[PDB]
C-alpha cells in the first residue's frame, strides 16, 4: 500500500475485481458487473483506488454521473414573471467503498475530495450547482453528514447536498 | 442500420399483434417505437432528482449561502496533493 | 418460441442498452418488456373506446325512438 | 297549415331543403349543407317539422347528440333549432323544445341521462332559452344552458 | 377504397417527412395516423362538455332542486297533445 | 407545390369528414393540419431527446479524466 492510486476506469476492463470486498455485498455486486457495464454504457464515471503495480488489485471505488433537479409544483408565482428553469444541473456521487483493509484510515474521506475534486474541474467546463449523494443506511448517511453535505429529509431521506460553491471554497 | 432478434412467446405474439394493428403499424414498428419511448422515459427518470418542499428549501439555502467546508473535509483535500 | 427482426439506428440500440442497465435487464428483457406492457396499455385504450362508442349508439338508438 | 308534424328526418334526403330561411345565414347553411350528412353519419339525430305536402316543406328543425360533462356523465345537447320566418313569434320554438325534451325523456328511460345541455348563439337564443326554464351557464360555458331530466319528467305529469 | 390528393409545399413536406422518420413509419402512414388520431380526438373534444367552478355548480344544483317547469313550457308541451 | 395522395377506407374518411365539418375545415385542410401539428411535435420531442443527449454527453465528458 505505498503505492495507491485512483483513476478513470481504462474501459480495457483489465483490472481484478472478485478480489474486493468493502463489508456490504451490495456495492461488492455492484462492483462485480454493474459497475463496468454501467461504466462503458456512460450511465456513470467509475473512478478506482487501486494499487500502481502490474496485477492492479482494486481497493476502492466510487462513481460520477450527471444529474438535474427540481420541485415538487412552485406555488405562486406570479409576483413579477416566471421564466421556467426545469433541467437544473448538477453531479451525483452514485456509489462509494472502500476495501476492508482500508477502513478507517480516512480513505473515504480522500475518495470524497476527489470526486469533489472532478466535480469542480468539470465546474469550470459546464454548469454545476451541485453534488448530490446518495446515502443507503445511518453510517452513511452520518459519514457524508460529517463532511458538509446536507442531508434531506421526507422522501429524498437516503440523498445529501454539497453546493459546488463551497467545493470551490475547499480548494481556496 | 443495426439487428436485434427477439424469441417470442406465441401469447405475446399474439398481444403484440392485436396492438400493433390497433394503431395501425407493424408488429416491428410497434415494439420498436415502444422500446425507444419507454427507454427515454426510463433514461430521464433515472437521472432526475425531484424535491419536496423541504429538501427543495434546504437545497436553495445552501446554495445562496454555502457552508464552509468542514476539517475532516479539509485535511481529506489535502492529503491527496 | 417465435421470432422477430428488429432494426435499430445505433441511436435506438445505445439508448435502449443504457436503459436497460439502469433497470437491471437484458436489452431482450426490456424491449419485450417494453412492447409488452405498452400493448396492455394499448388494447386497454382500444377497449374503452370501444366502450365509449358502445354507450354512444346506446344513447343515439334512445333518442331515435322504441 | 293544420296538417304540419314533427319527424326524424327519414333518410329519405327527401324534403323541401332551400326555401327554408329562419333570419341566420348560419343555421340556414347548416341545414343545407350538413344536417343530412351529420345525420347520416350518426353525429346527431335530427327531427323535422313540415308539412305532409308531396315534398315535405321544412320549416323547422332541431338536432339532438349524446354528450358528457366535466370537470363520463352523460347528458343529452340540443345543438342546433330553428323556425321559418312566418311562424315565428307564436310558440313554435317552445313547441319544438318541448318535443325534444319529450325525445330526451323518453330516451332517459332507457339510458341514463342525467340532463339536456342547449347551444344558444346570440343573446336572442339565450333569452328564448332561459325563458323555457333553461339553467344559465357561466364563463366559458356562458354560450351554453342546462336543463335537468328531472324537471323534463316533472313536465310530463 | 377512396383517395385524397392533397398539396403542401416542399417545407411542408419535408417536416412531414422528417417527423414521420423519427416514428419509424412511411410518410403516408404517418399522414393518415394523424389525421386518423386527430379525428377521433377532434370527436371526443366536441361531446365533452368541460364545466367550470360555477357552471358545475349550476348543475349539480340543478340536479339537486330542479326547477318546476314553467308556464311557457306547459303550454308548449299541451300544444304538442 | 408539391402531391401527395393517401387511401382511406369509407370509414375513416367519415371520421375525417366529420372532424373537418367540427373543427371548420374542409377534409383537405383537416388532414393537412393534422399531420403538419404532429409533425412538430414528433420533431419538438426528437430535438428534446437530443439536447438531453448533448448536455449529458458535455457534463459527462467533463466529469472524466479532467
Ligand atoms: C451507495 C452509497 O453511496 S453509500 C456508500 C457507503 N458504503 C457503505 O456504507 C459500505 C460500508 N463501508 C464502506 O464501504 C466505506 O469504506 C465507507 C466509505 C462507508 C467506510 O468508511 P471509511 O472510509 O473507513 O471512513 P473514513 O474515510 O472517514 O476513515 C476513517 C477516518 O475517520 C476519521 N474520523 C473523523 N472523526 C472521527 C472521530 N470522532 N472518531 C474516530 N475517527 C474519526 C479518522 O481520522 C479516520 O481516518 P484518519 O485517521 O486517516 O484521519
Ligand atoms: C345555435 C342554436 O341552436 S340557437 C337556435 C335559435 N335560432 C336562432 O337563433 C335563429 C332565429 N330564430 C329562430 O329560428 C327560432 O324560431 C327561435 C326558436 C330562436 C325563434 O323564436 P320562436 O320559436 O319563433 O318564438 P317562441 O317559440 O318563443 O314564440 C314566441 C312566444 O314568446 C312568448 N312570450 C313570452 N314572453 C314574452 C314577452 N315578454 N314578450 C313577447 N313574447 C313573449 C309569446 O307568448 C309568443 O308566442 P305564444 O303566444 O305562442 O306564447
Amino acid at each position: 500500500m505505498d503505492d495507491l492510486t485512483i483513476e478513470i476506469l481504462t474501459d480495457d476492463a483489465d483490472y481484478d475485481l472478485q478480489r474486493f470486498d468493502c463489508g456490504e455485498e451490495a456495492l461488492n455486486l455492484f462492483l462485480t458487473t454493474h459497475l463496468v457495464r454501467q461504466h462503458r454504457n456512460k450511465i456513470l464515471r467509475a473512478y478506482i483506488l487501486c494499487r500502481n503495480t502490474p496485477e492492479r488489485q482494486v481497493l476502492g471505488y466510487y462513481t460520477l454521473c450527471g444529474s438535474c433537479f427540481e420541485r415538487a409544483a412552485l406555488p405562486s408565482k406570479s409576483k413579477q414573471k416566471k421564466i421556467p428553469y426545469k433541467n437544473i444541473p448538477s453531479v451525483t456521487l452514485g456509489r462509494l467503498a472502500i476495501d476492508r483493509s482500508l477502513q478507517g484510515q480516512g480513505w473515504g474521506a480522500t475518495l470524497v475530495a476527489h470526486a469533489m475534486n472532478v466535480v469542480w474541474s468539470a465546474s469550470l467546463a459546464v454548469g454545476i450547482h451541485g453534488l448530490f449523494v446518495e446515502a443507503l443506511n445511518e453510517k452513511a448517511h452520518t459519514f457524508y453528514k460529517s463532511l458538509g453535505f446536507i442531508p434531506l429529509v421526507g422522501e429524498n431521506e437516503n440523498a445529501l447536498f454539497f453546493p459546488t460553491k463551497s467545493i470551490e471554497l475547499l480548494f481556496t | 442500420k443495426q439487428r436485434i432478434d427477439l424469441r417470442l412467446t406465441d401469447d405475446d405474439k399474439s398481444m403484440i399483434e392485436e396492438a400493433a394493428a390497433i394503431s395501425n403499424q407493424s408488429v416491428s414498428q410497434f415494439m420498436l417505437n415502444s422500446a425507444s419511448q419507454r427507454a427515454a422515459e426510463v433514461i430521464e427518470q433515472h437521472r432526475r432528482v425531484i424535491l419536496n418542499e423541504e429538501s427543495w428549501t434546504r437545497v436553495m439555502d445552501a446554495l445562496s449561502n454555502p457552508p464552509s467546508p468542514g476539517e475532516k473535509l479539509k485535511r481529506a483535500a489535502k492529503r491527496l496533493q
